[PDB]
Parts: structure tokens; C-alpha cells; sequence
């Protein structure tokens, strides 16, 4: 024997009707084919801290979303100041 | 559509409900007997019970033969196929003339297919097997249904489906939050991407994120598709979409019309009959219009006998402005319309007469109305006098140059002086022929 | 609803209308008159049905509208679908893809059918229960079990891997009436004995059921495969030939291939594997063939695989195409010596009236006796085809005025509206200068 | 708009290597 | 009129051909993108690497390479027939592309006649 998936089609009274069944030998296969995943979560609409417009970009160095070149320059200036201060 | 062509004013045959032809209606003037005969032919086409019937429109040039055929086409409507064709088109470098004629015959026979497409749309919210409290065989878990939850803009429904769909779901890699559609007539699951509400502005996928479907989860509609027998023939002779080496060769090689065999056409006929019997399709026999039939050679004329004798052929309308001309492909054989008497015995001849000056003036006025041109009464009378000599086409072709000349002169209507100047600027066939004859030495050949 | 086949020129012809002694009835199966020509056609038809003499040629010659094509269609309808009947026009052999001799050869070989008859074991029953066990992960041997039922039997079958794959591909469920061929393993579903479970969704409207098959499960049935010589030639010419069976584009088939196929078919016939079903090739308007095509016909009729050739022509002493030689029927005398000629006499008044009556019956048109007399007079004066067309024209005119029977007034109306060749030629002579050339 | 010039090419070739890219910082 | 992304590639990281990140920059901007399966496959097919200046169509995802940026380490002695060095684009990473061209009906017919019908617009084997 072994881990198998059994496909079954029957004739049953309703004068007769057809029904199909699928049998999983082990619960691991059943979980793999049917993970019962929960519904996904809606991502939070990030906003640019500088211009408060809806975010469209994401500076990789600072991980701070932004939506304007001026916002990017301000963010990079702030990061440079942070590096200078903290060291 | 916005541009005005030569038969842009022909909106049909101006026939009363009793079939009598009104003097001026639907853009047509005069030709009452020919219009009545064409109305009878329209009724014949609509009856859909005759095959291979032929009609020849015979008359001098510029007498409305093409206009009458287009009026017939307008009367039938866009539902009925209408395949225009000139006789010169049978001469092809790829297929034989008889094949061109047969293809146009099959182009004239249309088929209308009506089907209902039932689909279930939605974003997958739930994917839950329906286990059975008594597992078959004692061990493991058995499932009797798979509950799929579909969410749309204006609803949410749950569908208890066959267990066999679990394989299609896994093959399509369908998970929660994905937008899928399931077809009832096939029982298959197709994943049309993931919902866009789960996409962020930082994602770069192109065809992965799709909007949430509008409307109801269960969508069913009636699909009306109009096809012709030639469409099926061509799609089966040079099929497109296969993944075998022959389809790849077809894609690589230059497309070329081929001589479709009677075997394929018989198979298509059988399939069409099967569809008609099932109620899926309704046959729409249309019209093949062969203008300038005199350009066909003796081989085409001989083939037309067998073509018209068929029980699948459409109703063919011919047109010829020739007199006792010599049949093409023959050496010094003359026939009344350039057509051998054997084919003339198989056609009904509709005669088109010449136009009186009043009818010419009416047609000129109609053409001026169609072209958006305001013409004064004196200018109209002068142009009709110009049309009494020369021809009608010359007069209707002087309308737009005269309108342009008036607009340049700063007038919103054509006066007589504009028509006189245009007549001076442009010559007709007879005046040019007189000039050529008067100076035959100075010209070439 | 209207089928793809509608009322045509020869839609009323259902056969030659002969008795056992091949004596033509005056009016039977659509044919009227032409007694001698119909008797000759019946003799030729008996010769075709016997199928013993190869390469016989018959020429149907007569004036236009005398029933040459009507006789050919009657012969075709009397033969039946079992015997091949290739009808072509003379113009069809002029092709840019193949030579004239190649086209004529293909026409000949489309008129000979090769039939292969074999007995195979067939399982036909109602599926009661199907179980298929497959490994959960990785390559493995699927194991399955199938139960089939008839009215008097029920057997449980142990399934092999390839039959398991076939059943999976066909998606065979319980209640499906399936056919299994043991050798090839092909499975054809032909219906459902009952509905599927109602609780399922997205299933569609259930169609009608099919009664369960009776008798034994594994029967023995006779399978008949019939192809023509042309189809064999095409599918053997090249690998892509089967597509050439539908697209044309066969080019010119090598003579070696045809010789091999002739040898193999003769071997099959001697071995009792296949039977040859010779048919008819009908070339309408054979006068369009040129001298080279006729010369090829001369010797191509001398083969034992040649069918019966039937030609129709309405030519008198006419120039042969491609030459400057005048010959009877437009046919060279060498070919005219190899063929029997069947003459068609013109129709009388009563024969014309009976033909008009048959046409009206075919078109579901009701006509008065006076209208029949007037139409017969017109047909005698002008032509038979003009009267046939006026039948439908007058039917439409009568229906327009909310009538039920075609009267003399309707016939006169359509006679005024639609012209014959004679009146059209007269009116063109009246305005000769208005028409373009001559 | 973005064709290179000889001046830019020479400046880039002569200039030293750019400073190493800073590591990402979750801020 | 088409919306496009235009920038120079800084880093391409792919975890395992399942999910990855792409970093693009201009002279005034820089951002990181999350890639899917088809985007990763398209990037690997075109062999996009660091220093390449590319444009990506938002609607269709097709990637065409404009050029590569010049660095001190890219002083090649021999260059391929298609490589060319371009300046890093300026402005904003998201751009709109407007293309106006005049074609004839015959050209559209030849384009749609066969799979690669535009070749017949050069050869004439229509
Ligand atoms: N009786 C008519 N009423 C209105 N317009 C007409 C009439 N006869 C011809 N025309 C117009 O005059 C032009 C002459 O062309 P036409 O007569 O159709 O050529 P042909 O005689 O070869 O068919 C056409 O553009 C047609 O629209
Ligand atoms: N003897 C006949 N019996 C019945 N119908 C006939 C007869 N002769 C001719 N017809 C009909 O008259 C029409 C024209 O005859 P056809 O056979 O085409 O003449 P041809 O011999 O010149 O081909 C055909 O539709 C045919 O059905
Ligand atoms: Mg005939």
C-alpha cells in the first residue's frame, strides 16, 4: 500500500443519480490539497510623510515611502543628518 | 462612413407596401420597372427557399445597375450576407478561377449561431471541502463537495461543486483572494488573476492583478455570432492555433489561398445541418453580386452552370453593360451581353433604361443634398442641360468642384457662373474625344 | 427551418423513374419524357451497379434544356450514397497547383472507393461504479476498477494503466453509456442513462437520457472503413497529406506512389481484405477540355481502375479547344470512338406541362389550369428554364397581393417584369449605340 | 536627451570609484 | 499614450525564481519593487543586470533595454553590436509615453496578414 487519492463515482437512488467522491488516504495529502487558507489582508495604503500624498515609491535605503522627488531629497537629507548625529 | 461615396444616397428601393415603385423615394429616381423587379427579387431572397437563382441586370452604362444592387442590399439589411465582386477578381495568382467563384459562393451563404454562455464570476473568499462523517473504506477522509465562495461588486454566493474540481483548482493554483470564472457548460475553473485590492503601489506585476468583477456572480447571456460557410472552410483548410509542427509551418510560411476540396466542404455542410437540427444555428442564404460579369472568361461562364445548378448556391445577381460583344476566352464568338447563351438561359434579365432630363435633374438634386451642397435653380437647370449632352456621371461629378469654386469666391451656393467655369475647366469624354480626333497626328499611337 | 440544401434546379429529380425492365414511365420520380435517353441511362446504371467493366464512357448530347444534367442527377440519385459519384465541370481541371492530367487522374481516383471490412470486439454497457486509486505524490502505477451493466449482465473489470488514463481523459462517470474497443482502447461516450446529483452547482441543464444497452457486454461488431483511391494517394504522398485531404494543395502525386497503391489494392482484393467499389465521374460541359486532356482521357480509360465516365455537351460541330480543328460535340474523333452517345430529344407540349407541374409541386406553388396553359405556351415560345423561373416569380407576386393560387395575371406580371434572352436582345438592338461594344 | 558626451565620459572615467552603497536601514 | 517606468537598474535579487525585488533609480529618485513570477521570468529572459537602463510598460509588462550606464569598471575594449552607453534618466520614475505616427491601410493589412507580417513591409512578399 501507500499514500493514495481515491476517485469514486457511484450510482445512488434520488430513480438513480450519480455522485462522485474523493478519498485521501492520509491527512497530510488532504491538508496539502486543501490548506484552508484564511482570506488575505488588505495592505495599508502608505502615505508620504513629507507631502501627505498617497505613496508611490519606496526608498530602499530608508524604507520610507514617498511620492515626490523633493520628498526623496528631504528624506535623504534627514538620513544624512541622522548618520551625522548618531554616527 | 463619414466620407460620401458614389452610392451614398441609395437607402433602398423606394417601393410602396404593394410593391409598386414610387417616382422618387429612398434616394432612387425613375427605373420603376427595374425597381419593382428588384423588389420581387428581394422577396425571393427573404423567402430563403430558393437556391442557385440568377438575375442579370442588363442596360447601358450609368443606368443604376450597381445602385439597384446596393438598394437590394439595403433592403435585405446587414443580417443577410451580401458579397460584392467584380469579374476581374477571378484572375488570381494563387488559386484557379473556379475556386475563386466557389469561395465567393460560400461567402454568400451565412450562418447565425445563437448560444447561451453561463459563467460564475467572483473573488474566491472560501475554499472548503465537504467531508463525509462516514469515510469510505474506513481510513482517511472522503469529500463529497467543495464549497467555493465567489464575491463580486453587488453580491456574494457560495457554490457546492463536484469534488473533481479540486484538481482543476490545484492546476490553476487558485487560492483565496483570486478572481476566477467557472463555465457551467464545461465545468472548468479558470483563474483570471488576483484581485487588485490586494495589490500595493510597490508591486510590478502586469497581468496578475485584476479589478473586482462588476455585476452578479451568475452571469448568463445569449451570444449571437454570424459566420459564413467560407469562414468555416478557410478556418479548417489552414487552421490557426495548433501547437504541432504543421501549425508552426503554417505560421512560418507565407499564407496562400488553396483549392479547398469537396470533402471539407461536405463536412462543413454536414456540421451546419447538425447545428441547424440541434437548434443552435439558423441558415441565412444571402446574395452574391458579380459586377462586370463580362470580364469572366469562358471557363468561368461554363463553371457557373454547375455552380447555379447546385442546391446550396445563393441567389446570384449579375450586371453587364455590354452589347453584342465577344466572349472572353473564345475566338470571335459574339453573345448579346458578352455572356454565352447557355448562361443567359439560366438567368432572369432585368432591363434598365436611360433617364429623361427630369429624372437626371432629380438625381443631381439628390446628389447635391447628399454632398451637403446648396445649388440654385438656374444652376441646377444648367447642370441638367449639361447632363442632357455628355452623361449623368459628368454632371454629378461637377457638383463638388463647383462648390469649392463658389466657396473660394465667397458664396454659400453654386450659381450658374460657377458651373460654367467648371465646365470650361474640366472636359467630358465626348469633348476629349473630339479634341483627340482633331489632333490625332500630335498624339501617340 | 431551412436546411443547407434548398430547392435547386434538379431538386425534384429523385431517380430515373424506371421499372424492373428498365422501361421508362411517362412521369415518375420527377423525370418526364426522354424515354429513350432514360432507358439508356438505366442500362448504364445497371452496368455501373454490376461493376465489372472498367473504363466505359458515355456522352449525353442534346440541345440546351433537354435534360442532360437532369438525367445525370437522376442517375446519381438512383445509384445511392454507397457508390461514389464525382461530378465536376470541365473548367475545374485548369488549375495553377497541378497539371491537367493530374487533375483528371485525381477526378478518376475520387470515383473509386476501397472498402475494408473487419470484425472487432466491443464492450457496451452502463457504468455503475468506477474507482481509480492513484499515488498522492510522484510517479506511480494507478490502480482502478470499473463496473459495467446491461439489462442482462453486470461485470466488474480490473483496469490497466492505459485504460485508466483513457477513462481519466474521457472523464467517464457513473451513468455514462460508454463504448470500449478492446484492441485500441478507444472509449466513446454516447449518452447518460440518468442525471447527476442535483445538489451540485455549476452543472448546467441536464439533457435527455439514453436507455441502457441490452444483451451481452462484450459483443462482436463489424467495422467498415471506406476511402477512395484519391484519399489513399494523398495520405501516402507525404507526411502532411492528411491535411491536404481538406486544404487541397496536393501538388502532383508521384506515379510511383499511385503504382504502389494500385498494386497494394490489387493484393488486398486478391487476399479478400478489401473490395473495390467502382463509381462514376460526371464531367459536365466536357467541351471545355482541350486536346491534351482528351488525349489523356483516351488512354486513362484503358486502366482497370478507371470508373464509368459520363459527359454532357450541347455543342454541334465545334472547334476543339487548344486546336483549330472542327469536330462533332467539340470532342476529337478518337475519343468519340471510345464512347457511346445518348441523344436527348426536345420536349413536347404535354411533357413541358408535366415538367412545370412537377416543378410547382416541388416549390409548393398552387397554379390554375389557365395559368398552366399560359406558362406552357411561354415555355414553348421562350425556353423551359424561363418558365421554371417564372413559377417562383409569379408565386412571390401572388403572395404579395394576398392570394393563394397563381393566376394568368401574375404570370403576365412576371413576364413583363423579367425578360428572356429574345426580348432582351430585341431591346438591346433597339438601343445598340447605348451599349458599349458592338 | 540622454546621449553621452565626451566630457561626461572623460569625467566618469577619471573620477574615483563611487562610495559603497549604504546598507538598508528600517526607518 | 502609455504609462511607463524608466530608470537604471541598481540591484536585482531573486529568491528561491519565486519572489524577488528590483531597485530602479533616476538622477532624482530611487525605489524598490516587488516582482512576481512573470516579471522575474521576463527579467531573466532579457538578461537585465545592474547598470542597465530599461523601461517597463505598466500595462503589458514588456521590458526594453535602452542602454547601460557608464562606470569606471565598464571601460570595455570590445563592445557588442547592440550595447550602447546612455545617461541615467532624470525626473520621475513614472512617465507617460505619447507616440504619434502615420501608417497606411496597406501597412496595417500587411502587419495583420501573418504572424510576422511586418517583415513583408520590407520584403514585399505580401
Ligand atoms: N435611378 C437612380 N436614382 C438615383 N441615383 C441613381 C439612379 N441611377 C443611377 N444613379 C446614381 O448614378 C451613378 C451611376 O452609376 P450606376 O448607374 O450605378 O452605374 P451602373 O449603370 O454601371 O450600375 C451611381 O452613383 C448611382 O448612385
Ligand atoms: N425530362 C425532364 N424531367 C424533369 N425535369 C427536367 C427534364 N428535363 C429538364 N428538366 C429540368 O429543366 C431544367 C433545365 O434542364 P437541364 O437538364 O439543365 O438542361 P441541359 O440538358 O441543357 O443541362 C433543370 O432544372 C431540370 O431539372
Ligand atoms: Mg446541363
Amino acid at each position: 500500500p501507500g499514500p493514495i487519492i481515491t476517485y469514486h463515482s457511484v450510482t445512488v437512488p434520488l430513480a438513480r443519480c450519480s455522485r462522485t467522491f474523493i478519498t485521501f488516504s492520509d491527512d497530510a495529502t488532504f491538508e496539502e490539497w486543501f490548506p484552508q487558507g484564511r482570506p488575505p489582508k488588505v495592505p495599508v495604503r502608505e502615505v508620504c510623510p513629507v507631502t501627505h500624498r498617497p505613496a508611490l515609491y519606496r526608498d530602499p535605503v530608508t524604507d520610507i515611502p514617498y511620492a515626490t522627488a523633493r520628498a526623496f531629497k528631504i528624506i535623504r537629507e534627514a538620513y544624512k543628518k541622522y548618520i551625522t548625529a548618531h554616527g | 462612413t463619414q466620407r460620401i461615396a458614389s452610392h451614398s444616397h441609395v437607402k433602398g428601393l423606394g417601393l410602396d407596401e404593394s410593391g409598386l415603385a414610387k417616382q422618387a423615394a429612398s434616394g432612387l429616381v425613375g427605373q420603376e420597372n427595374a425597381r419593382e423587379a428588384c423588389g420581387v427579387i428581394v422577396e425571393l431572397i427573404k423567402s430563403k427557399k430558393m437556391a442557385g437563382r440568377a438575375v442579370l441586370l442588363a442596360g447601358p452604362p450609368g443606368t443604376g445597375k450597381t445602385a439597384l444592387a446596393l438598394a437590394i442590399a439595403q433592403e435585405l439589411g446587414s443580417k443577410v450576407p451580401f458579397c460584392p465582386m467584380v469579374g476581374s477578381e477571378v484572375y488570381s495568382t494563387e488559386i484557379k478561377k473556379t475556386e475563386v467563384l466557389m469561395e465567393n459562393f460560400r461567402r454568400a451563404i451565412g450562418l447565425r449561431i445563437k448560444e447561451t454562455k453561463e459563467v460564475y464570476e467572483g473573488e474566491v473568499t472560501e475554499l472548503t471541502p465537504c467531508e463525509t462523517e462516514n469515510p469510505m473504506g474506513g481510513y482517511g477522509k472522503t469529500i463529497s463537495h467543495v464549497i467555493i465562495g465567489l464575491k463580486t461588486a453587488k453580491g456574494t454566493k457560495q457554490l457546492k461543486l463536484d469534488p473533481s474540481i479540486f484538481e482543476s483548482l490545484q492546476k490553476e493554483r487558485v487560492e483565496a483572494g483570486d478572481v476566477i470564472y467557472i463555465e457551467a457548460n464545461s465545468g472548468a475553473v479558470k483563474r483570471q488573476g488576483r484581485c487588485d485590492t490586494y495589490a500595493t503601489e510597490f508591486d510590478l506585476e502586469a497581468e496578475e492583478y485584476v479589478p473586482l468583477p462588476k455585476g452578479d456572480v451568475h452571469k448568463k447571456k445569449e451570444i449571437i455570432q454570424d459566420v459564413t460557410l467560407h469562414d468555416l472552410d478557410v478556418a479548417n483548410a489552414r487552421p490557426q492555433g495548433g501547437q504541432d509542427i504543421l501549425s508552426m509551418m503554417g505560421q512560418l510560411m507565407k499564407p496562400k489561398k488553396t483549392e479547398i476540396t469537396d470533402k471539407l466542404r461536405g463536412e462543413i455542410n454536414k456540421v451546419v445541418n447538425k447545428y441547424i437540427d440541434q437548434g443552435i444555428a439558423e441558415l441565412v442564404p444571402g446574395v452574391l453580386f458579380v459586377d462586370e460579369v463580362h470580364m469572366l472568361d469562358i471557363e468561368c461562364f461554363t463553371y457557373l452552370h454547375r455552380a447555379l445548378e447546385s442546391s446550396i448556391a445563393p441567389i446570384v445577381i449579375f450586371a453587364s453593360n455590354r452589347g453584342n460583344c465577344v466572349i472572353r476566352g473564345t475566338e470571335d464568338i459574339t453573345s448579346p451581353h458578352g455572356i454565352p447563351l447557355d448562361l443567359l438561359d439560366r438567368v432572369m434579365i432585368i432591363r434598365t433604361m436611360l433617364y429623361t432630363p427630369q429624372e437626371m435633374k432629380q438625381i443631381i438634386k439628390i446628389r447635391a443634398q447628399t454632398e451637403g451642397i446648396n445649388i440654385s435653380e438656374e444652376a441646377l437647370n444648367h447642370l441638367g442641360e449639361i447632363g442632357t449632352k455628355t452623361t449623368l456621371r459628368y454632371s454629378v461629378q461637377l457638383l463638388t468642384p463647383a462648390n469649392l469654386l463658389a466657396k473660394i469666391n465667397g458664396k454659400d451656393s453654386i450659381e450658374k457662373e460657377h458651373v460654367e467655369e467648371i465646365s470650361e475647366l474640366f472636359y467630358d469624354a465626348k469633348s476629349s474625344a473630339k479634341i483627340l480626333a482633331d489632333q490625332q497626328d500630335k498624339y501617340m499611337k | 427551418v431551412t436546411r443547407i440544401e434548398r430547392i435547386g434546379a434538379h431538386s425534384h429529380i429523385r431517380g430515373l423513374g424506371l421499372d424492373d425492365a428498365l422501361e421508362p414511365r411517362q412521369a415518375s420520380q420527377g423525370m418526364v419524357g426522354q424515354l429513350a435517353a432514360r432507358r439508356a441511362a438505366g442500362v448504364v446504371l445497371e452496368m455501373i451497379r454490376e461493376g465489372k467493366i472498367a473504363g466505359r464512357a458515355v456522352l449525353i448530347a442534346g440541345q440546351p434544356g433537354t435534360g442532360k444534367t437532369a438525367i445525370a442527377m437522376g442517375m446519381a440519385q438512383a445509384l445511392g450514397p454507397d457508390t461514389p459519384f464525382t461530378a465536376i465541370a470541365g473548367s475545374e481541371i485548369f488549375s495553377l497547383e497541378m497539371s491537367k492530367t493530374e487533375a483528371l487522374t485525381q477526378a478518376f481516383r475520387r470515383s473509386i472507393g476501397v472498402r475494408i471490412k473487419e470484425e472487432t470486439e466491443i464492450i457496451e454497457g452502463e457504468v455503475v461504479e468506477i474507482q481509480i486509486d492513484r499515488p498522492a505524490t510522484g510517479t506511480g502505477s494507478k490502480v482502478g476498477k470499473l463496473t459495467l451493466k446491461t439489462t442482462e449482465m453486470e461485470t466488474i473489470y480490473d483496469l490497466g494503466t492505459k485504460m485508466i488514463e483513457s477513462l481519466t481523459k474521457d472523464k467517464v462517470q457513473a451513468g455514462d453509456v460508454i463504448t470500449i474497443d478492446k484492441a485500441t482502447g478507444k472509449i466513446s461516450k454516447l449518452g447518460r442513462s440518468f442525471t447527476r446529483a442535483r445538489d451540485y452547482d455549476a452543472m448546467g441543464s441536464q439533457t435527455k437520457f439514453v436507455q441502457c444497452p441490452d444483451g451481452e457486454l462484450q459483443k462482436r461488431k463489424e467495422v467498415v472503413h471506406t476511402v477512395s483511391l484519391h484519399e489513399i494517394d494523398v495520405i501516402n504522398s507525404r507526411t502532411q497529406g492528411f491535411l491536404a485531404l481538406f486544404s487541397g494543395d496536393t501538388g502532383e502525386i508521384k506515379s510511383e506512389v499511385r503504382e504502389q497503391i494500385n498494386a497494394k489494392v490489387a493484393e488486398w482484393r486478391e487476399e479478400g481484405k478489401a473490395e473495390i467499389i467502382p463509381g462514376v465521374l460526371f464531367i459536365d460541359e466536357v467541351h471545355m477540355l482541350d486536346i491534351e486532356s482528351f488525349s489523356f482521357l483516351n488512354r486513362a480509360l484503358e486502366s482497370d481502375m478507371a470508373p464509368v465516365l459520363i459527359m454532357a455537351t450541347n455543342r454541334g460541330i465545334t472547334r476543339i479547344r487548344g486546336t483549330s480543328y472542327q469536330s462533332p460535340h467539340g470532342i476529337p474523333i478518337d475519343l468519340l470512338d471510345r464512347l457511346l452517345i445518348v441523344s436527348t430529344t426536345p420536349y413536347s407540349e404535354k411533357d413541358t406541362k408535366q415538367i412545370l407541374r412537377i416543378r410547382c409541386e416541388e416549390e409548393d406553388v398552387e397554379m390554375s389550369e389557365d395559368a398552366y396553359t399560359v406558362l406552357t405556351r411561354i415555355g414553348l415560345e421562350t425556353s423551359l428554364r424561363y418558365a421554371i423561373q417564372l413559377i417562383t416569380a409569379a408565386s412571390l407576386v401572388c403572395r404579395k397581393r394576398k392570394g393563394t393560387e397563381v393566376q394568368v395575371d401574375d404570370i403576365k406580371r412576371v413576364y413583363s417584369l423579367f425578360l428572356d434572352e429574345s426580348r432582351s436582345t430585341q431591346y438591346m438592338k433597339e438601343y445598340q449605340d447605348a451599349f458599349l461594344f458592338n | 536627451r540622454h546621449r553621452l558626451s565626451r566630457r561626461v565620459l572623460l569625467e566618469v572615467a577619471t573620477a574615483p570609484d563611487p562610495p559603497p552603497r549604504p546598507k538598508p536601514v528600517k526607518m
